[PDB]
């Protein structure tokens, strides 16, 4: 029942902005989102200090998808265990205890991919999460779909576009509530001529070029968000990347980058029928 | 600024 919201899919009802995706199909100057528009998002929260740590996303009643740099990253000494950080599902408010809508969870088991390059690239840069006990579905809350190879053969294209969200940093203030935009996928070669870094397969970059007008970029506090797209065959929601990495937000000739999720869905699968 | 969490949680 992945990827159907149930506040629109579910009842015809369209966003304010989906008609962009589909179209194209041939958070920094972001817009507020509307109440259900992305009830897989998830906020990664530290208990103490009490903050904001990463996006993350609901993919089953049970399991988190969200970056791997999120909890581990010794160049600035962190790392994280189950106990330190709460999970919480369902929001729109950055700050505020939404009561009777967000449910809070605690963590079981945090899984890093064994090949997580944190001293180069951020290579492999994804990380499952199992939850203490299943979290109920509602309005509010429903897991997106994992991407097959069909579906991540037609879809993830230049010049296509996906939805990134987040509460991260709004400049290179943080937004009241969560904030959408909606980005292009970018060539592999313009991708590449635009940093120094070493870019991977696992990877892909999205935003716009310089010369096309519109702008918009994730920022800091938006790791480990989705990068979702929505299907024209089955019109269903598909997570196919993970905010990772950028060089700054919204830079000219710069572009963020996503962990290509259906590249490592044999470590995701792995994982979960290993683990439950 | 972030609102209290319930203790129930923490
Ligand atoms: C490979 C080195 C990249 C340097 N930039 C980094 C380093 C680290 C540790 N974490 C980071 N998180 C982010 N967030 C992020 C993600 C996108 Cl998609 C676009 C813009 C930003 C801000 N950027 N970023």
């Amino acid at each position: 029942d992945c990827g159907l919201r149930p506040l629109f899919e579910k009842k015809s009802l369209e966003d304010k902005t989906e008609r962009e995706l589909l179209e194209s199909y041939i958070i920094v100057e972001g817009s507020d989102a509307e109440i259900g528009m992305s009830p897989w998002q998830v906020m990664l929260f530290r208990k103490s200090p009490q903050e904001l740590l990463c996006g993350a996303s609901l993919i089953s009643d049970r399991w988190v998808l969200t970056a791997a740099h999120c909890l581990l990253y010794p160049p600035w000494d962190k790392n994280f265990t189950e106990n330190d950080l709460l999970v919480r599902i369902g929001k729109h408010s950055r700050t505020r205890y939404e009561r009777n809508i967000e449910k809070i969870s605690m963590l079981e088991k945090i899984y890093i991919h064994p090949r997580y390059n944190w001293r180069e690239n951020l290579d492999r840069d994804i990380a499952l999460m199992k939850l203490k006990k299943p979290v109920a579905f509602s309005d509010y809350i429903h897991p997106v779909c994992l991407p097959d190879r069909e579906t991540a053969a037609s879809l993830l294209q230049a010049g296509y576009k996906g939805r990134v969200t987040g509460w991260g940093n709004l400049k290179e203030g943080q937004p009241s509530v969560l904030q959408v935009v909606n980005l292009p996928i970018v060539e592999r070669p313009v991708c590449k001529d635009s940093t120094r870094i070493r870019i991977t397969d696992n990877m892909f970059c999205a935003g716009y070029k310089p010369d096309e007008g519109k702008r918009g970029d994730a920022c800091e506090g938006d790791s480990g968000g989705p990068f979702v797209m929505k299907s024209p065959f089955n019109n269903r929601w598909y997570q196919m990347g993970i905010v990772s990495w950028g060089e700054g937000c919204d830079r000219d000739g710069k572009y963020g980058f996503y962990t290509h999720v259906f590249r490592l869905k044999k470590w995701i699968q792995k994982v979960i029928d290993q683990f439950g | 600024d972030f609102e209290e969490i319930p203790e129930e949680y923490l």
